[PDB]
């Protein structure tokens, strides 16, 4: 059967590992969010086409610019993530992640995933950011970024609400098929 | 409503559980794909070497590391009974200990990370040889990506970099004023350095791997006197100034600069000086006349067996940053003495450079 290997990348503390666990486990981790996410593989059907979706996390390597790209080769789709409530992780999409992934993978589709959706309209979160003269990233902004880097799709999700997860991986697979 | 105690138990368990898994995956890579591949005609010896790569060494090491973790977690009857993070002191201490003890052998990973650079090109041969592709699928019955050869060969690179993350979690569950806290902080800084060191080693491999390879091979009629400049044995690397360059170079550049590498098995000198692939506004092709004379420049490998080193005496010594590396002569083989007058960037650099060189000579003496 056809395999699609998906590599999730992006700033640390963005939700990557949680997101991948929440998805593959169909349940938010809870109070204790595991640190390790072993390489995942499962059969998935999308638009009638059957595929073996492979998922690789990248936690712990975001700061090692020469080790980080060792997972890039032979990748079919990249999920460049960023926290909706973290303007900095957002800016890294254009300053760090996109340029890097594109350099190593000229022809690989990129889904721009926005995470921590559920914290976007959270009073405490919004105030915390306000205290730092900051504001969450809005859908229109995420979409523009996605358009700027030429992403195939711009999705948003919440490993907590588990909303948007399935979409994220299905669109990922479509981007390949 | 999980208490810090619960959370802590969770992390300690994740660390241990994932480690058992990793070791198992490591053994599985060895049994499932590598060994059975030796007994095949698909890959050349070189191709097989890229896949294995100090893996056997890595497993022996990892197994030992795991035992220490197993033992450490047994320093208490049952974690599940502890109600205060404070009651885990013995375990936290021992676990942190394991990292400090192995922190240095973990540098052996930089060897793996360097060869993994060749992994892609080799595996993309299955796309070619139906025979090979056949073998791989056979070894991966479940037809699961997470079980392909590529999925195993990336695990080592992922595993080391997970350690600091697990540690920072234990760290966050300990009182900011406790020793457990301070100890973990020591464990974390250590591992980060390990990680950072692996990365630095990779950066070097990316830039000189080519040259290092040419030096190992091409070993002047010699039947592999060195045959091994692994990033696992790079003790120190520095930039130095070549005071006595050949007439060709010296007559154009007052003081040429060399990249110096001190490996357990040899000292390598390489002339860098990069000024190409710059300024978009430029025309080469063929009507450029100048530029493009030869790919490489100056490289040279001095085996520890023929490596002699004397720090040059100075009037205002203790401030001198000069010294000389000598590639002793060889009556047989018919090889003249080669001397390199190198000026380090500072007395500290010289101090470290010589300390490093003496080190490989000292140990060489031991083995021989």
């Amino acid at each position: 059967m056809q395999a699609i290997k998906c590599v999730v990348v992006g700033d640390g503390a963005v939700g990557k590992t949680c997101l991948l666990i929440s998805y593959t486990t169909n349940a938010f981790p809870g109070e204790y969010i595991p640190t390790v996410f072993d390489n995942y593989s499962a059969n998935v059907m999308v638009d009638g086409k059957p595929v073996n979706l492979g998922l690789w996390d990248t936690a712990g390597q975001e700061d090692y610019d020469r080790l980080r790209p060792l997972s890039y080769p032979q990748t079919d789709v990249f999920l460049i993530c960023f926290s909706l409530v973290s303007p900095a992780s957002f800016e890294n999409v254009r300053a760090k992640w996109y340029p890097e992934v594109r350099h190593h993978c000229p022809n690989t589709p990129i889904i721009l995933v926005g995470t921590k959706l559920d914290l976007r309209d959270d009073k405490d979160t919004i105030e915390k950011l306000k205290e730092k003269k900051l504001t969450p990233i809005t859908y229109p902004q995420g979409l523009a970024m996605a358009k700027e880097i030429g992403a195939v799709k711009y999705l948003e999700c919440s490993a907590l609400t588990q909303r948007g997860l399935k979409t994220v991986f299905d669109e990922a697979i479509r981007a390949v098929l | 409503q999980l208490s810090d105690a619960d959370k802590l138990r969770k992390v300690i368990c994740e660390l241990l559980e994932t480690e058992r898994t990793y070791v198992k995956d490591l053994n599985c890579l060895m049994e499932r794909y590598l060994k059975p591949l030796q007994k095949e005609t698909f890959l050349t010896q070189d191709e097989l070497d890229v896949l294995f790569g100090n893996l056997t060494e890595m497993v022996e090491f990892q197994v030992e590391f795991l035992k220490t973790l197993e033992d450490g977690v047994r320093l208490v009857p049952d974690l599940e009974k502890l109600e205060k993070v404070d009651q885990f002191k013995k375990v936290l201490f021992s676990l942190g200990g394991s990292f400090l003890y192995y922190a240095d052998r973990f540098k052996l990973y930089s060897a793996f990370c360097a060869s993994h650079t060749k992994v892609p090109k080799v595996l993309v041969k299955a796309k070619t040889d139906t025979a090979f592709k056949a073998f791989l699928d056979a070894q991966n019955p479940r037809q699961q990506h997470s079980s392909t050869l590529e999925s195993y060969l990336i695990k080592p690179i992922q595993r080391v970099l997970k350690y600091p993350l697990l540690l920072r979690e234990l760290f966050a569950l300990t009182d900011a004023e406790s020793e457990e806290h301070y100890h973990l902080d020591v464990a974390i800084k250590t591992m980060n350095k390990v990680a950072s060191h692996i990365n630095e080693m990779q950066k070097i491999h990316e830039e000189f791997g080519a040259v290092f390879d040419q030096l190992i091979a091409e070993q002047t009629g010699e039947k592999k006197e060195v045959a091994d400049l692994s990033m696992g044995d790079l003790l120190l690397h520095t930039s130095v100034i070549w005071l006595n360059p050949p007439a060709s170079l010296g007559k154009w550049k007052k003081e040429p600069e060399l990249a110096a590498f001190v490996f357990k098995t040899a000292v390598v000198l390489v002339y860098k000086d990069g000024s190409k692939q710059k300024k978009k506004l430029v025309g080469s092709h063929r009507l450029s006349i100048y530029e493009e004379w030869d790919p490489f420049r100056f490289r040279h490998m001095i085996p520890t067996e023929a490596l002699q080193v004397r720090a040059l005496p100075s009037a205002d010594a203790e401030a001198n940053a000069v010294c000389e590396i000598v590639h002793v002569k060889s009556e047989s083989e018919g090889r003249p003495e080669r001397v390199f007058h190198l000026c380090c960037s500072s007395p500290e650099s010289r101090k470290d450079f010589l300390k490093s060189v003496h080190s490989i000579l000292r140990d060489k003496h031991r083995r021989q």
